[PDB]
């Protein structure tokens, strides 16, 4: 999808905008031998706040074989936990320490 | 003759007996070592204080070794190419100065 | 049924290096 | 909270760092032994390096625990580091600078936002002190704030290879360093480097004082100067090897002198520009730092 | 004797480049402990005799 | 009596796991998991991959 | 802000009732160490992710 800034500055209040934002971190690198960019890539549009609250897990492959990618987001511990019932019922994590 | 020979008579003799003359193979046919500082091949060292001996200054066939190797192809497609640009003028040009 | 006897040897298997187009990393 | 001991948390066993030498664990020190210097021509002048912008990146919120370690070393020493220049995680780092914050770094290096009790870190102090400055890599790439990637490489040189003469003189002939090695010398010397926690380093840099930290300085001069080696191999003009009685001897030319290679090589790491306007940023600050 | 020299030049010219063929990653469950013991993570699916 | 519930097995959550994959990843090593391991661990594997 | 209403209209009207599905009882052989570490005795067949 695309947004012209006209239509930005000049959209109905009230009216969600659907914005695109790339994930550039599954980019792999360029070839020795591509050609020089004379030019340059731009941009206009940014969000005042994170995105990717909904994310979970992020570029599930390796820098090399062995290190991470910068920027590579692991699951987080309580995607985990399943711990046990509350005495009453309720689901708890499991206890952090021991006490 | 059987300089060739690695192996003989895989059979039991009884169970569990060898039979006479039967021939059991080299251990150096399973030394598969490490590579040398430089790089060349060697077998396991005999006792934890000596350096293991390089595969290629002794008479044994080693049948496992470590082989170097790409982890893909190296011909990715991606070949150079440039960009010539003649001179201006030919009657310009300065073959002079070495 | 005659006793009989038989060859084998290990069988070569190089082939040319194949063109891949993925990449495993970034 | 791991308080920090008297002397900084490299006195910790924990914080030990250690280089493979042809693949047995070493002291960095007795790594720096095995070099040897041909001096040539050419002279290496120190300039004075130009005082670190004010202006940390603004220490917006961002989702997720942030690795500020394995960037930091990545983006200084691993094979082909990516995205170096990404300005979140310095956001998050920037977000450890302030007063009262409840983000916590972990001894794994980890910039975890919660107050997250079962994994031990830093004193916030010290780590205060340290995103403080360190931060400030977060404008490695903002024009107006690029650090120079020539001339700060002399200093580099000097730390290095250079003799107590020619660091108190400030100026040392250009020098071609060289030692016996082993295949992939370099490239291993870096991914034992890579491993080094240097947080605790450059933590132990801006939060100590006085006498600790100028003992500090001194005990750890040799790490410090095999951080400055994988540099210089990264940007080393040309590397190659001199056979000599069936021995190999890997030659590095030039110390010092900073080539801005960017295409990759078989015998070392290599910056690409953005990891170039890292390096010297970063060197920029830590050498601020370390001649104060 | 003709053999020989023409053994030797061939292995003097021999200038194969080797590239990683198909490999399996078996879990350690699957392998005997023998097994186990000798393999290192990943194998070419063309193991040659040992 | 009252059809007071919906009985059902094998329940849905009210959250998923969504996934968005760039394909010419791969890893070139192939993994083999016992049939068992894979009954289990596989689903996972399959979306995570 | 319809939708989360009807989000928790339709959680507060969930009036599902688990009932257990098809199982299958691994034998602890069968599974690496580390699925046997996780596993107790039985599960559903339809496991979902994690």
């Amino acid at each position: 999808q695309h947004v012209d800034a006209e239509s930005i500055m000049t959209a109905p209040k009230g009216k969600l905008f659907h914005l695109q934002f790339m994930d550039g971190l599954l980019r792999p690198e360029p070839s020795a031998f591509d050609p020089p960019a004379s030019g340059e890539d731009m941009r206009l549009i940014y969000p005042l706040q994170p995105i990717s609250v909904a994310r979970s897990m992020r570029a599930i492959v390796n820098h090399n074989e062995v290190d991470r990618p910068r920027g590579a987001v692991a699951p987080s511990s309580y995607e985990m936990d399943t711990g046990t019932l509350s005495r009453n019922g309720d689901l708890l994590y499991s206890p952090v320490a021991n006490g | 003759i059987s300089v060739a020979r690695s192996m003989r008579a895989i059979v039991n003799h009884n169970e569990v007996d060898r039979p006479r003359g039967a021939v059991a193979p080299s251990s150096y046919e399973m030394d598969t070592g490490t590579l040398s500082r430089n790089g060349d091949l060697l077998y396991s060292p005999v006792a934890n204080g000596q350096v293991g001996i390089p595969k290629l200054e002794v008479d044994h066939i080693s049948f496992s070794n470590v082989v170097s190797m790409m982890t893909a192809n190296i011909r990715t497609g991606d070949d150079m190419a440039v960009e010539r640009v003649n001179p201006d003028d030919v009657r310009a040009i300065n073959i002079r100065n070495a | 049924k005659i006793a009989t006897a038989s060859s084998a040897r290990q069988a070569d298997v190089e082939k040319p290096a194949d063109v891949t187009f993925t990449i495993e990393n970034v | 909270m791991l308080q920090q001991p008297t002397g900084g948390y490299t006195t910790l066993e924990q914080f030990a760092f250690t280089i493979r030498n042809d693949g047995t664990n070493a002291t960095p020190t007795q790594f720096l032994q095995l070099l040897s210097y041909e001096a040539t021509e050419n002279e290496l002048v120190k300039k004075t390096i130009p005082t670190p912008e004010t202006h940390l990146p603004s220490a917006r919120n961002v989702p997720g625990n942030v690795y500020i370690e394995d960037a930091i070393t990545q983006a200084l020493f691993g094979i082909s580091a990516q995205n170096v220049n990404a300005h979140g995680y310095f956001s998050r780092l920037s977000a450890l600078a302030l007063p009262n914050t409840s983000a916590r770094l972990g001894l794994d290096g980890v910039i975890y936002n919660s107050e997250t009790i079962n994994i031990p870190f830093y004193d916030p102090a010290a780590v205060a002190n340290f995103a403080a400055t360190y931060a400030k890599l977060g404008n490695a790439s903002t024009p107006r704030y690029r650090a120079d990637m020539i001339d700060i490489y002399a200093h580099v040189g000097l730390e290095l290879a250079g003799t107590d003469a020619e660091r108190a003189a400030g100026v040392m002939p250009v020098k071609r360093a060289k030692f016996d090695s082993w295949e992939g010398s370099l490239i291993s010397l870096s991914r034992d480097v890579v491993n080094w926690k240097i947080l605790a380093f450059l933590i132990d840099l801006c939060s100590l004082e006085g006498e600790a930290l100028r003992a500090f300085k001194t005990r750890n001069r040799d790490v410090f100067r095999m951080m400055l080696f994988i540099m210089s191999t990264a940007v080393a003009a040309n590397v190659v090897n001199r056979k000599v009685t069936k021995r190999v001897d890997r030659v590095l030319e030039y110390i010092g002198v900073n080539s801005m290679r960017t295409a990759g090589r078989t015998a070392t790491i290599t910056y690409d520009l953005s990891r170039h306007e890292f390096a010297a940023k970063f060197l920029q600050l830590t050498f601020t730092r370390w001649n104060a | 004797v003709s053999g020989l020299l023409m053994v030797l030049f061939k292995v003097m010219t021999d200038n194969r480049l080797v590239i990683v063929g198909e490999t399996t990653t078996p879990m350690s469950n699957t392998l005997s402990t023998v097994v186990n013991n000798v393999l290192r993570t990943t194998y070419h699916n063309n193991v040659g005799v040992n | 009596l009252s059809d007071d519930f919906k009985q059902i097995s094998d329940p849905k959550g009210y959250l998923t796991y969504s996934v968005k994959y760039e394909d010419q990843f791969t890893k070139k090593d192939k993994l083999r998991a016992s049939e068992a391991d894979d009954r289990i661990v596989g689903p996972t594997v399959n979306l995570f991959k």
